[PDB]
């Protein structure tokens, strides 16, 4: 029982789960190539003589992402066919992801993610990770979450996307695929965790101190915090909690259901045996604002609920102790209708290390995935971003001429307008 | 690359 | 098996701890050829290893020390600039506690005999000598070079010179100090030294 | 994390940056191909305020090498220590300045500077934070009044707030060349008072004077007195290089040694220095370098201070020293030779001190000052300058090339005025 | 508990540092890495493995003087981010340092004296070293009083100044950067010790016999001030006082709050095992006026208040026969609102002796922080210089250059004013 | 590891050290390599020292002693100015008691074996003669040198010819007489040495 | 330097 299986869609939903899958395996003890030389079964499936392999449906439509997966270390540990690839790329568009090419490719993923449900005994979710802001991680997922509600329904279809930055963008349209594919965002999952490229950017030259870190270094960081979120249902805590706790205790009225992601401590190892690492300084540097990774800074806003993920050897006099001084904290404000809003959660292992990584060895990690008020600001950003460019209608003739018709621009406006109304009423 | 493995968690 | 599969170091514990595998066989339930992690290997030979004094320490002597190679060129501007540098560190860490911490081994580059004394006379800690084969099998196992003389067996250079780079006792990559690399920290990389969970075993 | 950007202009500004580069070069361990021998944290640390990365390993200068013509630029390169700066910051210039003003700042100097100063933009404003501009010219040829001049102005319009340290070598009129000697000069100091920060005074008959009677040459040469010069760029600059005792800075200098922003003309000097058969007759404390520090001949200007007094002055010692020294030497110069120091500021010494001594020697020291002396070299102009303008002398060449006449009586009044500004607070 | 945070400011602030922090390491048996091979807990923390951050903040708007302790021995002894630096000097400008470069750097100052006074189970004082002569530890560290002030209000500020010595300066501009920043060490700060660099001159010119001493060598004075004043927060003693007994039993009226320190068991091995350092002889070196650590006698001003602090084989029935005879003689005077002017405190652990430095092994030590209205001449010598340079507005195109107005130079000689009107009222 | 960690000395006794260390325990939970407040040497071999009559003593002869190096140079004039004030200090400070205070080991700086001999009959107290290797290991351990010839290693010079420097049983720096120093007192620095707290132990 | 420890003090 309790299978979660890991969807990947883009070249950011590759990298990522590709970081993934080195720490679990690095974790469990499954090699490489599947060998062990049952704490495995959230992850992974066996197969006689130790052949453990992924329960992972990698997607993509261009090849030249995934052919290294499937040519490289991990070629072998990964089962073939789900590895799944087109033949040319979505072109940064959202429509040319979900009206054009793409069909040929979710006949096969729905089939193979078919197969992947039949070998389970009870599926705690979905887990998700894609690319909001592309071409393949917007339209390709969008059609993702279309075909999984309808089929596989009343399943926990968890998400965590990679949201556009404010300023670091690495593209033009972008502006149009976020808002576009914020329809399945807010229809169909359930705990999309926002992420992007530019907190973590910071995060990694405050703490780890790279000048210089790379899609590597963020991937790694996604992987610690996906670990700590799905640590209970590997191992064995003193406070388990699982993906349908989640979707309870830390969500409010159900249109909102946007997370924002923490991780503490994320320091260097030249640091690391200079400090203490005890539980109630661990989750004053987890609710720091500059630790979030959303740019979306919680000064300004209100909790709604605060989900925290204390991992390794860690005391619940402590937690309690540690969130006491969190709630006498002045800065941080919880809206009025939510009296307690820190369910908490304790998983006994400390968290694992890749040997070659940019972390160190650490005794405990809080993982604080919180809802808040706050996160309006990432939708009223990319607000901006496109009435500003759909103002004398910008660059629609790439997606009209594949098969959009051009209301779907308006549509994802109310869209956004409505999301943007609801955030601001949950707060009065 | 193929890291190495960590060593295993004696129950305690 | 580490770093890589194709390196003189690799090719030559595998054959060793496979034949005492067959001779143990022979001499008998043991599975052909053994684990990589059930390999040993003497890492350093009997001779290969000598001090300021220029006398001879065994491999042995390295025992509880984060010891790292130094790949280094007697005339490049890179490793002349890091090595005042790689001088105070050693200074910083060793002088600063009451048990040893890092210990570097000198792997040279250079040209020829002379050269590589000049530069090795400036230089504290260990150093092997650059006729004795050990330097170019220790380059072949690590992938450093300067320039593509030394055929590849299909792979890359994995940093080039200067490299330090933390070596376990089996021959292990540790860690890599990136001085030169595509993180590029240069005077900075050093600080990254994880002298608490490197140690020689 | 702080770099100085030297910008050098005239056949006078690359000699002497010249050997500018030389003296940093070796106080830096960098042998003529930008390879660093010789181990030394310290020579190293702190090198980005000179040299930058080349991605070989090279340590390459913050060179912007000027002059309208290609000569001295072709000696510079083609001497020793001249592969170390960059082809591309060779700005050349094939028409030539002939000694004239108007030349480098009007008519030939603005269709280069548009160039030279798009290579200082792309070299300075490269990196975080710049300190400032450090620039070496003559301001007695044509290039380095003219283009010179020009360059300063659109750099303080650029950067309205970095340090321009201007080591200017005005023309020491007793014994000299050229015969527009004082329209040269004069049509430049009316410029640098505005949008210049430090103006260090230099004359070439002072630099003989330490050549005649300090050192005893044989031949003093153009090569030993741009040394001297070399000295006091490098020892001013000690604590923004090297760590110290007491650190300094340029803008530490600036705001001890400006009571006023137009009086910043400083009379610099810079003696451990001694003949060729004395210094293994002669001691080294910090009284004998302070002696020689104050007296009469270690000034690189020709500018007596006795005749006058000090509104402010400053010392940058060098090297292991006691700091109860440093500062007892400053008090006892102070208040024993009391009337060549003004009053209406009390207790005008500043002291500052380098841990690293220069190369060979165990101590040194540089002065600026802001001595009201100064006023003997803008008088030494003007009154040949009003020589001339009184019957209209070598000006066809000033005025045909764009310049009214009302240029000349402007540069007249900004530069009288300054000396009526230094009688004030005599 | 007993917890105190050192904050140094200014150039001279980190060199005190590196003498004081040098101190408290050896007074509790940490080796140079920061491994003793719990008395030291208001210095020094614990994390782990015998691994001891000491609790400091060394702060700097120039590089150069913190990074000689970046880069010798004692990175590995420092937590690597309890070294704030910058990029530029404030260069001996009170402008620069309080209104212009001073408010970047404030940021990380005080995030980080807030990390280091969490980890607090009850704090006592602020140790705060700086001198105010220059740029940065005149500016800035009068900024960083303000922000104390306002974040931790209850919290006691002791302040060690190196106020401007009357014939030695080292700089022209300092009378305008000694006047200009009164305010923070009047208003904002609780104790103000007042030091200067001649009087530990003459005291390491006659006493301890060097006669070419060095800014490190002054160093050696102070470091042992600090030793003696928190020598009864850290080991036991027949009276011991701590920093709220000190601003207590010696603080009249609270405008008044400026002391004097006297050391004197100051000597050195050729003159020390000659002589019997017993109470009475190292006392009544205590109470001579020209062993001040001021450069300002105090035979012409009132003892308001004297705090002797005996160290080391000290019994209590020759302090109080020590007491008497400084008590008979006339040449020592007492404001008349003064019964009882002295609070006692007795440290049994003996003086550390300096190996290779420039004291010598002394079993006995005392200390004085003595307020007395002498000190209305530190203030009226720098009086003449800043109405002499005001007078013509030297230097002050400098200041109002970056943001300062010509205004406040006017009130700040006024506050000095009111300062020294307030100092002969009470001695009446 | 005190006061230099490159150093020959060091080296040697480190080596030293952790073979022992090595050897018991592969003979007999210990600790590797061996923290230097347990490591142990002999600062002088038996053959090194030499007194007045050119009679050889060893190193156990000093305790008790208040014992310094002085690096010496007969042709400087630094060291002509320093030696009778050197032998007025021993001398009287010598004479003065019931007990022997200090001791003073001679280490030259000399041209030759003519001029060793003729600097070292002007002088009591022992030496060490200039074939020794003790007396460039001595100078290498304790950083004193007039110029540049020697490598070292990116670090220090704490004195130039002449000085004397207390030492201690396992050769640490007891404390500097500042003679040539960053203090600078000629023929003064003398009584600055305490004979208390530095004894051969 | 690290100093030696002071020895312990018996009761009597
Ligand atoms: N964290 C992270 N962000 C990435 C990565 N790759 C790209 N991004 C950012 O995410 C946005 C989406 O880029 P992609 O991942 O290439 O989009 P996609 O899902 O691959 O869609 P297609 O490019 O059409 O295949 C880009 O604008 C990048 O800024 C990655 O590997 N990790
Ligand atoms: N006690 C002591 N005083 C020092 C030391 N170094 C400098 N000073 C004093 O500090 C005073 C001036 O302050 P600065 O040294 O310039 O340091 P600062 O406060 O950072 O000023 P800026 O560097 O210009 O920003 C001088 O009068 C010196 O006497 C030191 O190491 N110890
Ligand atoms: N110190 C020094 N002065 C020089 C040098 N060359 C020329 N001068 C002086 O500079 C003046 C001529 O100006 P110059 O800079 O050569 O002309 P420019 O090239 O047009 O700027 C003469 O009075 C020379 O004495 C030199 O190499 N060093
Ligand atoms: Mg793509
Ligand atoms: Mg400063």
């Amino acid at each position: 029982m309790r299978e979660v299986i890991s969807i990947h869609v883009g070249q950011a939903g590759i990298q990522i789960g590709n970081a993934c899958w080195e720490l679990f395996c690095l974790e469990h003890g499954i090699q490489p190539d599947g060998q062990m030389p049952d704490a495995f079964n959230t992850f992974f499936s066996e197969t006689g003589a130790g052949k453990h392999v992924p329960r992972c449906v990698f997607l993509d439509l261009e090849p030249t992402v995934v052919d290294e997966v499937r040519t490289g270390t991990y070629r072998h540990l990964f089962h073939p066919e789900q590895l799944i690839s087109g033949k040319e790329d979505a072109a940064n568009n959202f429509a040319r992801g979900h009206y054009t090419i793409g069909k040929e490719i979710v006949d096969l993923s729905l089939d193979r993610i078919r197969k992947l449900a039949d070998n389970c005994t009870g599926l705690q979710g979905f887990l998700m990770f894609n690319a909001v802001g592309g071409g393949t991680g917007s339209g390709l997922g969008c059609l993702l979450l279309e075909r999984l509600s309808v089929d596989y329904g009343k399943k926990s279809k968890l998400n965590f996307c990679s949201w556009p930055s404010p300023q670091v963008s690495t593209a033009v349209v972008e502006p149009y695929n976020s808002v576009l594919s914020t329809h399945s965002l807010l229809e169909h999952t359930d705990v999309a965790v926002m992420l992007d490229n530019e907190a973590i950017y910071d995060i990694c030259r405050r703490n780890l101190d790279i000048e210089r870190p790379t899609y590597t270094n963020l991937n790694r960081l996604i992987a610690q915090v996906i670990s700590s979120l799905t640590a209970s249902l590997r191992f064995d805590g003193a406070l388990n909690v699982d993906v349908t706790e989640f979707q309870t205790n830390l969500v409010p009225y159900p249109r909102i259901h946007f997370m924002l992601s923490s991780y503490a401590p994320i320091i260097s190892a030249e640091k690391a045996y200079h400090e203490q690492l005890s539980v109630a300084e661990i989750t004053n540097s987890a609710f720091e604002p500059a630790s979030m990774m959303a740019k979306c800074d919680p000064r300004h806003g209100k909790y709604m609920a605060c989900c925290l993920m204390y991992r390794g050897d860690v005391v619940p006099k402590d937690v309690n102790a540690a969130v006491a001084t969190i709630k006498t904290k002045r800065t941080i404000q919880f809206v009025d209708w939510c009296p307690t809003g820190f369910k908490c959660g304790i998983n006994y292992q400390p968290p694992t290390v890749v040997p070659g990584g940019d972390l160190a060895k650490v005794m405990r990690a809080v993982c604080m995935i919180s809802n808040s008020t706050a996160i309006a600001e990432v939708f009223s950003r990319m607000d901006h971003k496109f009435d500003l460019m759909y103002a004398k209608r910008a660059f629609v003739h790439w997606y009209v001429g594949e098969g959009m018709e051009e209301g779907e621009f308006s549509e994802a406006r109310e869209d956004l307008a409505a999301l943007e109304k609801d955030y601001e009423e949950v707060g009065i | 690359v193929a890291k190495p493995l960590p060593p295993p968690v004696q129950t305690v | 098996s580490q770093p890589v599969f194709a390196s003189p170091l690799n090719v030559e514990k595998r054959r060793l701890n496979e034949e005492r595998a067959l001779m143990q066989a022979q001499k008998a339930n043991i599975q052909l050829p053994p684990n990589y992690g059930d390999m040993d290997l003497i890492l350093f030979p009997e001779g290969s290893l000598k001090n300021s004094n220029n006398t001879v320490i065994p491999q042995s002597h390295l025992k509880g020390k984060s010891v790292a190679l130094y790949f280094a060129d007697g005339a490049d501007p890179k490793c002349a600039s890091l090595l005042p540098f790689l001088l105070n560190y050693y200074r910083t860490m060793n002088e600063g506690g009451a048990n040893q911490k890092i210990e570097i081994i000198f792997v040279s580059l250079d040209r020829d005999r002379e050269a590589f004394e000049s530069h090795r006379a400036h230089m504290p800690w260990l150093s092997i000598d650059l006729e004795n084969p050990l330097t170019e099998i220790l380059k072949r196992h690590f992938r450093v070079m300067k320039e593509y003389e030394v055929p590849t067996y299909g792979y890359g250079s994995r940093t080039g010179v200067p490299s330090v780079i933390v070596i376990g006792s089996d021959g292990r990559e540790a860690q890599f100090l990136p001085i030169c690399s595509g993180l590029e920290e240069g005077d900075r990389a050093l600080l990254r030294w994880d002298w608490r969970n490197t140690k020689f075993a | 994390m702080r770099e100085i950007v030297h910008v050098q202009g005239g056949q006078c500004g690359n000699q002497i940056g010249a050997k500018f580069w030389e003296v940093i070069s070796d106080e830096h361990g960098i042998d003529p191909t930008g390879t660093y021998c010789g181990d030394s944290d310290l020579q190293l640390e702190r090198i980005n305020v000179f040299y930058n990365e080349a991605t070989g390993g090279r340590f390459v200068p913050r060179a912007i090498l000027m002059d309208l013509e290609p000569g001295t630029m072709d000696s510079v390169r083609a001497g020793p220590f001249g592969q170390l700066f960059r082809p591309d910051n060779f700005v050349f210039g094939q028409t030539g300045a002939g000694n004239n003003w108007a030349k480098g700042h009007y008519t030939e100097g603005a269709e280069l500077i548009d160039s030279v100063l798009d290579v200082v933009r792309k070299e300075a404003e490269g990196c975080d934070c710049l300190q400032g501009f450090q620039i070496t010219h003559s301001l007695g040829g044509g290039t380095g009044s003219g283009m010179g001049t020009l360059l300063i102005s659109k750099v303080r319009e650029e950067y309205p707030d970095r340090i321009m340290e201007t080591f200017s070598v005005f023309p020491s009129p007793k014994v000299s060349d050229t015969v527009v000697e004082p329209y040269n000069a004069t049509l430049s100091v009316h410029q640098l008072v505005e949008n210049a920060d430090e103006v260090q005074v230099i004359d070439n008959e002072a630099l003989y004077d330490i050549c005649f009677r300090t050192l005893k040459l044989t031949t003093p040469t153009y090569g030993d007195l741009n040394h001297l010069v070399s000295a006091a760029m490098s020892g001013v600059t000690c604590c923004l290089r090297f760590p110290g005792q007491l650190n300094s800075d340029l803008r530490k200098l600036a705001v001890n040694l400006i009571p006023f922003p137009r009086l910043h003309f400083f009379l610099i000097g810079f003696a451990p220095l001694t003949s060729r058969g004395s210094q293994q007759y002669r001691a080294l404390s910090v009284p004998e370098l302070t002696q020689q520090m104050f007296d009469a001949k270690n000034m690189m200007c020709a500018s007596d201070p006795r005749h006058g007094r000090y509104l402010t002055a400053s010392a940058m010692f060098r090297g292991r020293m006691s700091t109860k020294e440093v500062d007892e030497q400053m008090l006892n110069v102070q208040n024993k030779n009391s009337s060549y120091f003004v009053e209406w500021i009390p207790n005008n010494m500043k002291s500052s001190v380098c841990d690293i001594p220069p190369k060979g020697l165990k101590m040194s020291v540089t002065f600026v000052g802001n001595s009201t002396a100064i006023q003997e070299m803008f008088k030494r102009v003007s009154d040949q300058f009003t020589a001339m303008f009184r019957r209209k002398a070598f000006l066809h060449w000033y005025t045909g090339e764009g310049m009214d006449e009302m240029e000349f009586t402007e540069a007249e009044s900004n530069m009288n005025d300054l000396v009526s500004e230094y009688q004030q607070y005599q």
